[PDB]
């Protein structure tokens, strides 16, 4: 029986998947262009939300 | 395990 | 959920690898929460009542923080590591 724990976890999962492949794909665009990123703005919050 | 944050550590980032 | 399963899920991450040359690395290492909290348009944060939050249409959400310790390697053979402390 999936309660509330494992299924938020399940969602959870796919939510930092898609977090981790935004600020991938930020962090790839900054260094191309041959500059730091800035870790804050990488990290677009309202996935998780 | 997860700590637990108080609200006076919670820095006022989130207004600027 | 939120004590063991969050922490885990963060844990388990493959560490974030970018190049190009400049080998930069990411990694989660530790995670909190605070209690539910609101900000209003001041951006002032204040402890939210659930009964504020059914009246007010809102959602009784606490904030979710994580350290992140980045790992910059320049090709140098150095490994710049800077710590961003509750992101």
């Amino acid at each position: 029986l999936d309660l509330a724990g494992p299924l938020l976890a399940f969602l959870f999962r796919g939510m930092f998947k898609n977090l981790l492949k935004e600020v991938r794909i930020y962090a790839q665009k900054f260094i191309d262009r041959g500059k730091d990123f800035n870790l804050e703005l990488a990290i677009k919050t309202r996935i998780i939300s | 395990g997860v700590k637990l944050l108080d609200i006076s550590e919670l820095d006022m980032v989130g207004a600027g | 959920f939120i004590q063991m399963s969050v922490q885990r899920i963060v844990e388990d991450a493959p560490p974030i690898d970018l190049q190009a040359p400049p080998r930069y690395l990411l990694k989660f290492e530790q995670i909190y929460l605070s209690k539910p909290t609101h900000w209003e348009r001041d951006g002032a944060p204040s402890p939210m009542m659930p009964n504020e939050a059914r009246l007010r249409n809102l959602t009784y959400s606490a904030p979710l923080y994580v350290d992140i310790t980045k790992t910059v390697i320049k090709e140098g053979e150095e490994q710049l590591q800077t710590q961003h402390q509750k992101t």
